[PDB]
RNA sequence: CUUGAGUCUCGUAGAGGGGGGUAGAAUUCCAGGUGUAGCGGUGAAAUGCGUAGAGAUCUGGAGGAAUACCGGUGGCGAAGGCGGCCCCCUGGACGAAGACUGACGCUCAGGUGCGAAAGCGUGGGGAGCAAACAGGAUUAGAUACCCUGGUAGUCCACGCCGUAAACGAUGUCGACUUGGAGGUUGUGCCCUUGAGGCGUGGCUUCCGGAGCUAACGCGUUAAGUCGACCGCCUGGGGAGUAC
């Protein structure tokens, strides 16, 4: 799992609050992060099938957010994708 | 099963005690269990018929108990 | 970092060695900051069962607070080193700094 | 040859044959019989008075030895395993240990498959 | 109204779980079956085996008033656990009374070891106690005129296992059960045990402090296998009763009787 | 009738060999929570000691083995 | 807006997954000692192995595979499945309080992935077990059952295959409707005066009420009472076959 500071860092960055911690964008760079770490585990481990499945599940949590927040509020989506350097 | 006949115990004594250790072990019957191979879908199936008729001896005689006989 | 807790058994013709590569294994951990919370030499023991020939062995606990790499690195030491002849480290959730029961 | 006070029997009991080994203590056979080579075949061999008179035989083999205490391990599942043990007692050793050798995996090795019968 | 709850709560504080309250009014003698009402919600099936003292007839009529005992609730039908138990904590008071003067006196009248300590006798319940505390000194009692009469000094008891040795003679003078199981190892040390329950196969007498042993069948008398053990003791009886095996790994201690 | 749960214990410990000893057999076996009646959550923990121990040669395999 | 859905804090139990180490038992083989005529096998035999010294027994070595006891109608996992011990990487679940987000949800044709065993490809490995095969029995025959051997395979790596009574023969999600006896895993209070007492959550085994059902049975984990979405059925054979 993603380590408590880490975590913490990422809610301070995107969270307006700071102890908001639950903002659509903080979640989805919380996941975002989380993918990323990720990837070099499943570089190394191919067949972690079931490893990989939370991988998954958790990108799909990210893409509805993203969704969710496009739908809500463009400018603010447009600038998280900058952030995080979504393609989309 | 390791056993040393104490001093002056008698034979018939010290083996009944040795046979009493291997009764404990379950050696005999461990043996008895390795001889062939049970595929694992028996095992499981043995195991869980086992259970069920425990359960059965438990609590549907408890409740034919109740009831007197005669 | 994280609490590991170490037991190696050492060769008994080695015995009077053990000190050294207890202070050498000590040494290690205290260079990447590392804390070693308690340490135990437990002497000349007899062996529940006979390893590599011998019936008795000289254990040594020590619990230490380190980072992966020098426990790593200690471990490859134990693997090559022939005087040890089994090791056991084993994580631990906190430091444990008081003493064993076979110590007490 | 030398005569030795102290020695095993090792009980090997089988389904099919019981076969008694008297040894010294370091592991160097002194004399054997079965039951089998007791004058019984198919039936008659795996039966625990075959096992015992095996014994017997193995017993009267060792008499030269010259052997009094007698340290008993058995092993295998079979008939032959107290009634063994008895006849040893009879024919007149001090009998010290007795001890169980039955090799138990710790789940290693396939057994062979099951009969159908 | 509140009347009932407040009466509720009243009747709650006006009884106890144990045999405590001597409560129960035996309101039907039959042999074999005495019975109370202590305020619970049936009458107890009562032997007539709790209530006869010493020499084996009957002391109470109708009216009479023992407490039971209790915590156990509905078998099928019914209310307790015997009253004769109830009357052991009375046992166990008098005995805690010594604490207060370091002395109980009654009469103890201890004539040999079952195991290794005579056995004393208090009113109808006798107990065994170990072998130190028949005698204060090595006098030994085999020389006094057989069940002697004198009291009951204590020597040792043991505190959760109920076993006490008491000291006859000499006026003058004045987890748990498994780790340390030798103290009634060593090959035969006799106790006195009450039964539990006869399984058929078994009749399990169990007393030395949260214990099983079991006695199983083939020992419990001099016939073999035509047994079957609920004809041949009893239920709920302190017997004879000694180890003959204890491991104290599968905890089976298998104890016999026919010794 | 569990021990652990009224001591209390928050792990079994391996090096605390004579409280194993009660738990393993006269032939070298883990003693079944039946028999004993150690509660199942500490029962693993236990086994876990034991197999623990049998590695470091604190505790026997078996009887016989040598 | 916060009741659904999710995020954060602290714990919890776990054969959940991937990778790398290691331990002990047992089988097999090799070398040697002791020892002497049987061993083995079956219903009974024989083939087979044995005086070229087997079987038995002890010492040393090699190597592979699996993990006794714990172990449980126990646990974890979407299912397939997962079991010695240790470490590294890693997914989910649950509880405790709070704090936050503010319907972000449910279902899903096509699509994508995972998917026992056997099977296939290339390269390793090969102890035990064992399709095929061989011999010995049995038998009217015995291309079987039983016995003695025994090769693919089982094991590892990376690909493919994409099916199983892949079953709870029971799609997923949500709500509501009498009870009892357990198991397991949290957690709040209570003199833990003791293994307990009173609750409150999660998962789970059995019995049974109303109701439902062709009956059998299911029964708060529904096969009851309803809603949302999907999948599927339309007499047996021909056929899950042909093209």
């Amino acid at each position: 799992s993603l380590s408590t500071e880490a975590t913490a860092k990422i809610v301070s960055e995107f969270g307006r609050d700071a102890n908001d911690t639950g903002s659509t964008e903080v979640q989805v760079a919380l996941l975002t992060a989380q993918i990323n770490h990720l990837q070099g585990h499943f570089a190394e481990h191919k067949k972690d099938h079931h490893s990989r499945r939370g991988l998954l599940r958790m990108v799909s949590q990210r893409r509805k957010l993203l969704d969710y927040l496009k739908r809500k509020d463009v400018a603010r989506y447009t600038q998280l994708i900058e952030r995080l350097g979504l393609r989309r | 099963p390791v056993i040393k006949v104490r001093e002056n115990e008698p034979f018939d004594v010290a083996l009944r005690r040795f046979k009493r250790s291997c009764e404990k072990a379950g050696v005999l019957a461990e043996v008895r269990r390795r001889e062939f191979y049970e595929k694992p879908t028996t095992e499981r199936k043995r195991a869980k018929a086992s259970a069920v008729k425990r359960h059965a001896k438990k609590l549907a005689r408890e409740n034919a108990r109740r009831t007197r006989l005669y | 970092m994280r609490h590991y807790e170490i037991v190696f058994m050492v060769h008994p013709d080695q015995s009077e060695q053990v000190p050294g590569m207890i202070e050498r294994y000590t040494a290690a951990i205290t260079g990447a900051e590392g804390k070693i919370h308690r340490l135990e030499d437990w002497g000349r023991r007899q062996l529940a069962y006979p390893i590599n020939k011998l019936h008795k062995a000289h254990y040594v606990l020590m619990n230490v607070e380190a980072p992966q790499e020098v426990i790593d690195e200690l471990e490859t030491t134990f693997r090559f080193n022939d005087a040890v002849i089994r090791s056991m480290v084993m994580r631990t959730k906190h430091a444990v700094t008081e003493a064993s029961p076979m110590v007490k | 040859r030398k005569q030795v006070s102290d020695g095993v029997a090792h009980i090997h009991a089988s389904f099919n044959n019981t076969i008694v080994t008297i040894t010294d203590r370091q592991g160097n056979a002194l004399g054997w019989a079965t039951a089998g080579g007791s004058g019984f075949r198919g039936s008659r061999k795996s039966t625990p008075f075959a096992a015992q008179v095996a014994a017997e035989r193995c017993a009267d083999a060792v008499k030269e030895y010259g052997i009094k205490n007698l340290e008993v391990m058995v092993k295998g599942p079979g008939p032959g395993r107290e009634s063994t043990i008895r006849a040893l007692n009879a024919a007149g050793f001090r009998i010290t240990n007795i001890t169980d050798v039955t090799p138990i995996p710790h789940n290693g090795c396939r057994p062979p498959k099951k009969r159908r019968v | 109204e509140s009347f009932a709850q407040l009466f509720e709560e009243s009747l709650k504080e006006i009884e106890t779980r144990p045999g405590s309250i001597v409560r129960g009014v035996v309101v039907a003698i039959d042999k074999d079956v005495v019975l109370v009402d202590a305020g619970l919600k049936s009458e107890s099936a009562i032997p007539a085996e709790q209530f006869k003292n010493a020499q084996g007839e009957l002391e109470i009529q109708v009216g009479d008033e023992v407490d039971v005992a209790l915590d156990a609730v509905e078998d099928g039908f019914g209310e307790t656990l015997l009253s004769r138990e109830k009357a052991k904590r009375h046992e166990a008071w008098i005995t805690l009374e010594k604490a207060y003067e370091d002395a109980e006196t009654v009469t103890g009248v201890i004539n040999g070891k079952v195991k290794g300590g005579f056995t004393v006798e208090l009113n109808g319940i006798r107990a065994f106690l170990p072998g130190s505390l028949v005698d204060v000194r090595p006098v030994r009692d085999t020389l006094h005129l057989e069940g002697k009469e004198l009291e009951f000094k204590v020597i040792k008891l043991d505190q959760k296992r109920n076993n006490v040795v008491v000291s006859r003679r000499a006026v003058i003078e004045s987890e748990d059960p498994w780790v340390a199981i030798a103290k009634r190892y060593p090959e035969g040390t006799k106790l006195t045990g009450r039964v539990t329950n006869l399984t058929d196969y078994g009749c399990f007498v169990e007393i030395e402090e949260g214990v099983e042993g079991l006695v199983h069948v083939s020992e419990m008398d001099w016939t073999n296998k035509n047994i079957h053990p609920s004809k041949v003791v009893n239920v709920g009886d302190v017997v004879e009763v000694m180890v003959l095996d204890i491991d104290e790994e599968r905890r089976r201690i298998s104890l016999g009787l026919k010794q | 009738f569990c021990r652990f749960t009224a001591e209390g214990v928050q792990e079994i410990d391996y090096k605390d060999i004579a409280t194993l000893k009660n738990y393993i057999t006269e032939s070298g076996k883990i003693v079944p929570s039946r028999i004993t009646g150690t509660r199942a959550k500490y029962q693993r923990q236990l086994a876990r000691a034991i197999k623990r121990a049998r590695y470091l040669s604190l505790l026997p395999y078996t009887d016989r083995h040598q």
